[PDB]
């Protein structure tokens, strides 16, 4: 029908990438030595 | 006779009915189906015609 | 070599002729096909 | 009768000296005249662990 | 059993019926065509 | 077999199956007479 | 308004505005091919396993019985019911329908009504446009040759349990017992189908060959050569003087279709008329009139038989006629 | 174990065949 | 003569051309009507010519033979034949009367008058006159309307006709009281046609099919005169096309269904096509393996209700899933059958196995044991045995060629009727041509 | 049905009802066995037919109290033993015996238990020979093997045919030895005149052993039977 | 533009776009429990329940149908020590198709 005007772009810089993959790289160095035993 | 069954496959039996209340079902669905497209002619076009098909 | 064997084949030049040749005597005598 | 490259199973065959078969585990035990037993074939063994 | 196939019967004898009403209803003017 | 009166006609029944499908090349020969006008 | 109840039902079926189309083959195909489908995705996954025979070995099928998808299958009906019409009303129990191959008879039930419907509207539609209407005959060629696998094969042989299963490595052995039975490679309607398809693959590669050799320039080199044409043009987007021009070069200029109104035909009409034959040919197959038997052909003076190729294929199928029903044949013939 | 890694790969491709027909890119004219 | 500019139409679909000219077209079904009497003719005596009366005749390559000899001429008791001078009139009846035919389907079909509209106001007619073709049609069900009384009546008054059922081997009889209850005829037709109960391939005796054609030749000539005085009603104005390819297409769709029937009833039925002239069924065939090594056990004396398989299912005699006494093996899928030299050996709870033991008649095992080598399963080159059985024999069944021509035959009708019917709804409508290019029906609808 | 209401039906009249299945019931006769007569009387159309097929199985539950649990029959209408015939000889306090040697003595059939799983056997009382009262004619009966011996596995192996590959069990173990079973009668109703009896029995037996690769297991069998006279 | 953590915030305005999400949310959680259910039963061990219990085997979903009382498969057993007369439409399979459908 009629488009949408709530429509909204999502967006995420390279600083905030960095925090991202650090996070998760970092937390599985933490738990993959769990879950092995 | 270890259980029950209809034992009704080499038998025959016409349209595969063995209890009449097949056969009104038969009949009962038919009817109604038919009740409705004969109501609903009076939109279809009225070719009470000499020659009114889809010619050519 | 038979003479029934060759009489059959001698039966089949005949009709197998006689096809064209029907198309042959129309298209130089007649010119309607 | 050595295995041939092809053949993923290939039936046992004993031949003899010249080439020519013996004895084998055959497939239908039912009817039989050249299976093992009724031939005796007895296996030795020269070094190894079987010595 | 018998109530499934009295189940059976009801529902094909609905859809071969909508199949033979449904042809009959004028569907060879049912066409983009015009005369 | 046929008819002793009728036995010296044998060679000229075992064609007469073959005859329909004669009417069939024939009229492609007729085509190529008129030329596929 | 003043239109009736069924009226406005006619004016929703025929309506071409829908997202599918329905019409009055589609009324009866999609109630027939979702049951079919339906029950096909659980007899593949859940069927227990299903006597093939009548010799009371049963033999799985499903995924949830330690298959894969390559020998996953949907088990035929059995041998001892042959050609009876068994429903799920007959069986007395839901697990005696299933043991005696019960979903394969009501799959192929609902899915050969399935596709002679699904030809039907592939008509109905091209009416409802103003096409010309011979899509629906092309499909015919599938449409004859999945008759023969599942319909027109078992009753020459008597039996469902011949027919061909619902499966992948359930197809791969319902070639080779076929060919051992029938020798389908020699047989000449195989050899049409086969020259079916292979012409078929091969028009198809050289007439999309050239088309794309013979595009336009109207975009640039990053860009893909997909974006010169834009929907609903008018114009023409590959030169196709240049295309007859070139392939007349390669083989002699006789050897072409200009007119390419009668090339599209071409394509349409060699692999449509191949697979007739080869559609035909285990139906008349299915009536035991298998194919060409060379065997013991060759022969020279003192009546001593010489090999020939046709001699090594008899080996092959004289290997395979002994060991399909491995634990059925109480006779030496295989006349079932 | 694997019997239900099949099945999501079976309905994952019937997944993708439902998007592909209802939530296709509308070709739009000219 | 005609060429392509005045009418559109190519050399190769140039019979369509003559759709609107009525006597060319004429000529056209008269010629062809020619040829299938001429085959008739010709095939019959090119059959008789090649024909040793003392080998069975489905053993020779015979077709044709069986069809005349089914009615009874020159035949006798179990099935031999007493003389074939009937064989050879009927192919010499049916050649002659061809170039009869062969002269009206050459003069209508090149000087006779093109269009006989207002010549011959009779037989002029345009397609779309209705009441036109509902009379044409229905001169002609009175034609066979009547040509299903003559078998009616040479079943009954002119020495009957060979009825396989016959006490004692097949023997020709004379139906005297045929069978025309209402409810035991159309039986037949809303019976299911699968196995065990077969739709009309299962009527299994002579009494019916004698039976039914009172009740045929009777309709299409009352339906006969109904289509004379009548008009189509206007629901079938709202239901059929109404143009000349229209009328064919309809009948390709009949003659389709056509094939198929006859392409199950000769391999299935052993009453309409005895199996003393086209040879055994291929049920009859594998059920005679068993009978005949049945008695291959009663001269070495071992228990054949003892005799255990290898499954352990009975190696002669198991049990049916509708729990009846059958034969065993792989034949088990064939214990539908009834035949004629097998059903004295049955009682209530199938075959009985006191009289087995006891009451086989000589005559039936000389019977059982022909069906047991002339099995109809062969090669394309006529070797006939099994695709791994070298060349030795020359034998493939009548069976087997009737049920692949057939099959074939009636399938490609169907490919007609889809053809033509796409094509008469098409331009009837006004687009056979193609899209008008200037309004196509797309272009005003809704995306999507 | 009696037996000639049997008789009178054709085979077409009878075919795919299941009424060749069943064993004649009757009608007419003796409840309180008046007759006693003695001497030698010919067994004949002794035909049975079962009621419940119940088995003896080792429970899923880990208490050790066996049971016998109700089942559900895979194949359709093959469980039914005739035309099996002999002597029936009969004395004077009641002591009289049966031997029966032809005829349908077998008869196999597949079965299923709850928890998807199934078990076989071939249904026999072939060789059977009770003695005593007219109450019970107890006794012991041999059961063949269940495939023969020529019988193929999956894999082309077994006794009679077959090649080979810790699994020494599945192929050099394709046993062909007869096992034995249990069988218990029981005379309800004597005809006099027409002579043709009824009764109740109550047969066990084992399963199936594939070849010797499971342990059996043993089925209690209800159900009606049949004996003509003459 | 938004951040990762505002993204589901569009729905805030307009109501219909909320139901939409709301049966989506609604059909995961019921094929949740059909997924867990079917998994479960197909490792279930119905054998020794005196002494290999239904609690010590390791089991999430199953007794909370239990409770509400389920206690026959389709298979024919039952929990308390018997068999499946009938285990009607509403079973352990059954309930575990009523999620997914
Ligand atoms: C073991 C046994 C099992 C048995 C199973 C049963 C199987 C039965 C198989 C039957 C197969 C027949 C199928 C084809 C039928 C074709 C009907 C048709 O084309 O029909 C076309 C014609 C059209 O009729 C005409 O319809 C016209 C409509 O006019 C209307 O419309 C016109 C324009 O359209 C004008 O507008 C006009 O003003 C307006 O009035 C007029 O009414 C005409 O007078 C009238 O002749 O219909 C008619 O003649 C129809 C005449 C026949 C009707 C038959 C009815 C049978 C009913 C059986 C009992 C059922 C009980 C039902 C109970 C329901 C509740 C539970
Ligand atoms: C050009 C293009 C490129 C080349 C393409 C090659 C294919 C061209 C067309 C093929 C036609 C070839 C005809 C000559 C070969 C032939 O067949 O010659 C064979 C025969 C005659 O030859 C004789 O054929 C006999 C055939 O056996 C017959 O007689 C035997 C006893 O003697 C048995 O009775 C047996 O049942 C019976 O079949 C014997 O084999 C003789 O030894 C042999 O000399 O000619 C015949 O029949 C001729 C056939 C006439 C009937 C045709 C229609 C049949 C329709 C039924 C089948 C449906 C369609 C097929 C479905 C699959
Ligand atoms: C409604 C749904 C119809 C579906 C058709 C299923 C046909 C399967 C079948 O069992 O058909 C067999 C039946 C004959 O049935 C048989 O009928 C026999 C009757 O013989 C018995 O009675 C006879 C009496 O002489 C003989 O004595 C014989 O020995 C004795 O056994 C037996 O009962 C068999 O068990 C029984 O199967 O033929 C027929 O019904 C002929 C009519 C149907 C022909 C269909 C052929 C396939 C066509 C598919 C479409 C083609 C492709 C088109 C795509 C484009
Ligand atoms: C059995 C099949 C059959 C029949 C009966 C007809 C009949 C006809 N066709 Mg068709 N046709 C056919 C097959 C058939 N066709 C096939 C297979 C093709 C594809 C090649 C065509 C393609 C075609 C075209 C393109 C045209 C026709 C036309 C015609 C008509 C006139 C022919 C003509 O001008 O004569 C003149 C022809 C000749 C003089 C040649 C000689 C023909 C004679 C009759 C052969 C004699 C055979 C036999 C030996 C006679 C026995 C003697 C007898 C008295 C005992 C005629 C009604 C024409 C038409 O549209 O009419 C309006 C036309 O233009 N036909
Ligand atoms: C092959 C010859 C032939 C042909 C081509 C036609 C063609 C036609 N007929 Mg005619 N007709 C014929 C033979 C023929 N008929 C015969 C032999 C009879 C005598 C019975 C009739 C009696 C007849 C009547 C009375 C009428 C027609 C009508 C029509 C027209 C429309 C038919 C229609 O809509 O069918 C479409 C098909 C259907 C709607 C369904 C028909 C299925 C029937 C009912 C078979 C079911 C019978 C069943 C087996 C019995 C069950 C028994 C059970 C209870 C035990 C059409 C022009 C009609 C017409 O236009 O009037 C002039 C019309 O009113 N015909
Ligand atoms: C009923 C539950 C519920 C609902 C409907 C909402 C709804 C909302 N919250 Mg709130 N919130 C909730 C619970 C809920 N919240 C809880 C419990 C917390 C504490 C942890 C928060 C903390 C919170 C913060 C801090 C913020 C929101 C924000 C938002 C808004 C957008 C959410 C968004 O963009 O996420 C986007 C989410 C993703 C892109 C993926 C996140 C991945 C998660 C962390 C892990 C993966 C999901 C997991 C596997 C699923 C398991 C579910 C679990 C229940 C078992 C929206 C109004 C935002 C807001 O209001 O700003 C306007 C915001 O900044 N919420
Ligand atoms: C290509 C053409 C091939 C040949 C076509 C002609 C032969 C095929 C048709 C055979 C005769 C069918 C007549 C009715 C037979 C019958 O009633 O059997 C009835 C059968 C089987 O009925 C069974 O009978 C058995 C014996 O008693 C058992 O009792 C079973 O319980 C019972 O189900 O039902 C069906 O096969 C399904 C019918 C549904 C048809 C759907 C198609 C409709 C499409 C639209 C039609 C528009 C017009
Ligand atoms: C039988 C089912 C079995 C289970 C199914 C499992 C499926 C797994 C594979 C899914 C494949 C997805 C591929 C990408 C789809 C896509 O690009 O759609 C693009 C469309 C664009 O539509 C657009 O929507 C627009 C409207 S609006 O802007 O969105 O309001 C409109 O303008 C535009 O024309 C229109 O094109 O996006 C949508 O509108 C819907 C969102 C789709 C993204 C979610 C898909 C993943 C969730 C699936 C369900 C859960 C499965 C669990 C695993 C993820
Ligand atoms: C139209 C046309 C056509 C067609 C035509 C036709 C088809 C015709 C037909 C015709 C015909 C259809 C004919 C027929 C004929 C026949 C005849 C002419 C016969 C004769 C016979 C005889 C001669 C016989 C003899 C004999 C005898 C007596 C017996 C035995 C011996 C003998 C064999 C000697 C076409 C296509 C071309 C096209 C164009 C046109
Ligand atoms: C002799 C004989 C017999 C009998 C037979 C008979 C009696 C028959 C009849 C038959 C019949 C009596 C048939 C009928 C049929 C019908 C039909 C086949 C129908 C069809 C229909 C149609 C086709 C329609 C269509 C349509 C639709 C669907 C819708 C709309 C459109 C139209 C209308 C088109 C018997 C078996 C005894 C024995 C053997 C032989
Ligand atoms: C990370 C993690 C987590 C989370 C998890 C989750 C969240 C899960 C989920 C899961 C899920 C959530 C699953 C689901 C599934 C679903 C399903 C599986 C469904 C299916 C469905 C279907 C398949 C349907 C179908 C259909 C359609 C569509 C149409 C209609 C009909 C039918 C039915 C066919 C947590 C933290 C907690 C912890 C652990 C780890
Ligand atoms: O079913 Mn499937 O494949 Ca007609 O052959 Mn006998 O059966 Mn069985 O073997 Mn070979
Ligand atoms: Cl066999």
């Amino acid at each position: 029908a009629r488009p949408n005007p709530n429509k909204q772009v999502v967006e995420l810089n390279r600083t905030s990438l960095y925090w991202g993959l650090l996070l998760i790289f970092v937390l599985a160095v933490l738990f993959s030595s769990y879950i092995f035993n | 006779l270890v259980d029950e069954r209809m034992n009704g496959d080499g038998t025959g039996r016409p349209f595969g009915v063995n209890d009449p209340v097949l056969g009104w079902v038969l009949l009962g669905v038919f009817g109604t189906m038919w009740a409705i497209w004969f109501i609903g002619q009076k939109d279809l076009g009225d070719f009470e015609d000499a020659d009114d098909g889809l010619k050519l | 070599m038979n003479i029934e064997l060759a009489l059959t084949l001698v039966s089949l030049v005949l009709v197998v002729s006689a096809g064209p040749l029907v198309v042959v005597l129309l298209s130089a005598r007649g010119g309607n096909l | 009768r050595r295995m041939p490259t092809f053949f993923e199973t290939f039936p046992v065959l004993l031949l003899d000296k010249d080439g020519i078969v013996r004895a084998d585990v055959p497939f239908r035990k039912a009817e039989s005249k050249y299976s093992i037993e009724q031939v005796g074939v007895s296996v030795t063994f020269y070094g190894g662990e079987l010595d | 059993m018998l109530t499934l196939k009295i189940f059976v019967y009801t529902v094909v004898t609905f859809f071969v019926c909508l199949f033979i009403f449904g042809f009959l209803s004028n569907d060879p003017a049912r066409n983009p065509g015009k005369n | 077999k046929l008819p002793e009166a009728y036995a010296p006609f044998a060679p000229i029944v075992d064609v007469l199956p073959v005859i329909p499908v004669f009417f069939i090349l024939l009229a492609f020969v007729w085509q190529a007479a008129v030329s596929f006008r | 308004e003043n239109s009736s109840l069924w009226a406005r039902f006619c004016e929703w079926i025929t309506s071409t505005e829908n997202r599918l189309y329905i019409g009055w083959f589609g009324v009866i195909m999609i109630p027939c091919l979702l049951t079919a489908t339906s029950v096909f995705i659980i007899a593949f996954i859940a069927a227990p396993p299903v006597d093939i025979d009548g010799i009371r070995e049963p033999v799985s099928g499903s995924l949830l019985y330690g298959n894969n998808i390559i020998t996953g299958a949907v088990i035929p009906t059995s041998n001892a019911i042959g050609l009876h019409f068994y429903p799920i009303w007959e069986a007395a129990s839901l697990d005696e329908w299933l043991y005696n191959g019960g979903p394969y008879q009501l799959i192929v039930c609902h899915f050969l009504l399935g596709v002679y419907c699904y030809m039907g509207r592939e008509w109905e539609l091209s009416f409802r446009l103003g096409m010309r209407p011979w899509i629906a005959v092309a499909y015919s060629a599938p449409v004859a040759a999945a008759s023969a696998v599942f319909l027109v094969y078992p009753i020459g042989q008597g039996s469902f349990s011949d027919g061909m299963p619902l499966g992948i490595s359930g197809t791969f052995n319902f070639m080779i017992v076929f060919q051992a039975e029938h020798n389908i490679l020699m047989h000449p309607f195989h050899m049409l189908g086969v020259a079916g398809v292979f012409g078929g693959s091969l028009f198809s590669a050289m007439h999309g060959s050239l088309v794309t050799s013979s595009l336009i320039r109207e975009t640039t080199e990053n860009e893909s050569a997909n974006e010169g044409y834009r929907f609903g043009q008018e114009e023409e987007t590959y030169n196709i003087v240049a295309a007859h021009g070139y392939f007349g070069r390669l083989i002699f200029q006789y050897a072409s279709f200009n007119n390419s109104r009668s090339l599209h035909f071409f394509l349409a009409a060699w692999p449509v008329i191949g697979i007739w034959f080869t559609a035909l040919g285990l139906s008349t197959m299915a009536f035991n009139l298998n194919g060409f038997n060379f065997n013991q052909s060759v022969v020279d003076s003192q009546g001593r038989v010489l090999n020939t190729w046709a001699d090594i294929i008899n080996r092959a199928n004289l290997g395979m006629e002994v060991m399909h029903e491995r634990n059925a044949h109480n006779f030496p013939l295989d006349l079932a | 174990m694997e019997a239900l890694v099949y099945t999501f790969l079976l309905v994952g491709t019937l997944g993708i065949i439902f998007f592909s027909i209802f939530f296709r890119d509308p070709p739009r004219m000219i | 003569g005609r060429d392509q500019e005045t009418t559109g139409f190519a050399w190769w679909s140039g019979n369509a051309r003559l759709i609107n000219l009525s006597g060319k077209l004429l000529g056209a079904h008269v010629a062809h009507a020619g040829l299938i009497v001429f085959w008739a003719g010709a095939m019959n005596l090119f059959e008789v010519s090649h024909f040793v009366p003392e080998k069975p005749m489905y053993e020779q390559g015979l077709i044709l033979l069986p069809h005349i000899a089914t009615l009874g001429y020159g035949v006798g008791p179990g099935g031999e034949i007493i003389d074939t001078f009937p064989y050879f009139v009927s192919g010499v009846l049916h050649l002659i009367s061809s170039a009869v035919l062969g002269f009206g389907g050459v003069y209508h079909s090149l000087i006779g008058p093109e269009t006989l509209e207002e010549s011959y106001p009779f037989f002029g007619y345009v397609w779309k006159d209705k009441n036109k073709m509902t009379n044409i049609l229905g001169y002609h069900l009175i034609m066979l309307g009547l040509g299903a009384w003559l078998l009616v009546w040479k079943a009954m008054y002119f020495g009957g006709v060979y009825d396989t059922w016959a006490p004692g081997g097949g023997d020709v009889r004379v139906i005297t009281n045929p069978t025309t209850n209402a409810a035991v005829i159309f039986g037949y037709l809303v019976k299911s046609p699968f196995g065990g109960d077969g739709w009309i391939c299962s009527v299994d005796n002579m009494e019916d099919i004698i039976g039914g054609h009172i009740w045929i030749g009777t309709l299409e000539i009352l339906g006969g005169i109904w289509h004379i005085y009548t008009t189509p009603w206007p629901w079938a104005r709202r239901a059929f096309v109404w143009s000349g390819e229209a009328y064919l297409s309809y009948s390709l769709g009949a003659i389709g269904v056509m094939g198929f029937i006859a392409c199950c009833m000769s391999w299935f039925n052993n009453t309409a096509y005895p199996s003393e002239f086209y040879g055994p069924t291929g049920p009859e065939a594998s059920q005679s393996q068993a009978f005949t090594f049945l008695v291959r056990d009663q001269r070495l004396g071992a228990n054949v209700a003892s005799a255990q398989g290898p499954t352990g299912l009975g190696k002669y005699l198991m049990r049916s899933p509708t729990g009846e006494i059958i034969f065993g093996g792989e034949t088990m899928r064939f214990w539908d059958f009834r035949g004629p030299w097998l059903e004295p050996l049955r009682g209530p709870n199938g075959l009985d196995l006191n009289k087995l033991k006891n009451d086989i008649q000589p005559w039936q095992e000389r019977r059982a044991a022909e069906y047991m080598t002339h099995a109809p399963l062969g090669s394309l080159n006529s070797v006939g045995g099994v695709a791994t059985e070298i060349n030795a024999v020359n034998f493939v069944s009548p069976r087997s060629w009737l049920a692949c021509s057939h099959f074939c035959l009636g399938f490609f009708f169907f490919i007609g009727h889809l053809w033509h019917a796409g094509r008469a709804r098409a331009a009837a409508a006004g687009f056979e041509k193609g899209i008008d290019r200037f309004d196509e029906p797309v272009l005003s609808m809704r995306p999507l | 049905l009696t037996f000639d209401e049997i008789q009178g039906l054709t085979y077409l009249q009878v075919k795919g009802s299941g009424i060749a299945n069943t064993c004649p019931v009757l009608e007419s006769g003796t409840t309180n066995l008046k007759e006693l007569k003695a001497g030698s009387y010919k067994l004949e159309n002794f035909c049975i037919e079962p009621t419940s097929f119940t088995v003896k199985e080792e429970s899923q539950f880990k208490g050790g109290e066996t049971e016998f649990v109700k089942t559900k029959l895979m194949t359709r209408l093959t469980y039914t033993l005739d035309a099996m015939s002999g002597s029936f000889k009969v004395g004077s306090d009641g002591s009289a015996e049966l031997k029966e040697d032809d005829g349908i003595d077998y008869a196999a059939t597949t079965v299923q238990l709850p928890g998807g799983e199934r078990v076989a056997f071939l249904f026999t009382i072939k060789q059977f020979d009770g003695k005593g009262t007219l109450d019970g004619i107890k006794g012991d009966f041999l059961v063949p093997s269940y495939r023969g011996s020529s019988f193929l596995d999956p894999k082309g192996r077994g006794g009679s045919t077959g090649y080979d590959n810790e699994e020494l069990l599945k192929e050099n173990v394709k046993i062909t030895k007869a096992l034995k079973g249990s069988a218990v009668f029981s005379v309800a109703k004597v005809d006099p005149v027409t002579g043709e009896i009824a009764g109740v029995f109550e047969s066990i037996q084992p399963s199936d052993t594939d070849l010797g690769a499971k342990p059996p297991k043993d089925i209690k069998v209800t159900g009606l039977w049949y004996a003509q006279l003459k | 533009g938004l951040p990762w953590y505002r993204v589901h915030t569009v729905v805030i305005n307009d109501p219909g776009r909320l139901i939409s999400v709301h049966l989506m949310h609604t059909a995961l959680v019921s094929g949740w429990a059909g997924s867990m259910a079917l998994f479960e039963i197909s490792v279930f061990d119905p054998s020794d329940p005196v002494l290999n219990p239904m609690w010590r085997q390791g089991m999430f979903v199953l007794p909370f149908m239990t409770r509400l009382g389920i206690t026959q498969s389709w298979g024919g057993w039952t929990i308390s020590g018997e068999t499946a007369t009938n285990p009607g439409i509403w079973s352990y399979e059954g309930v575990a198709a009523a999620h997914i459908i």
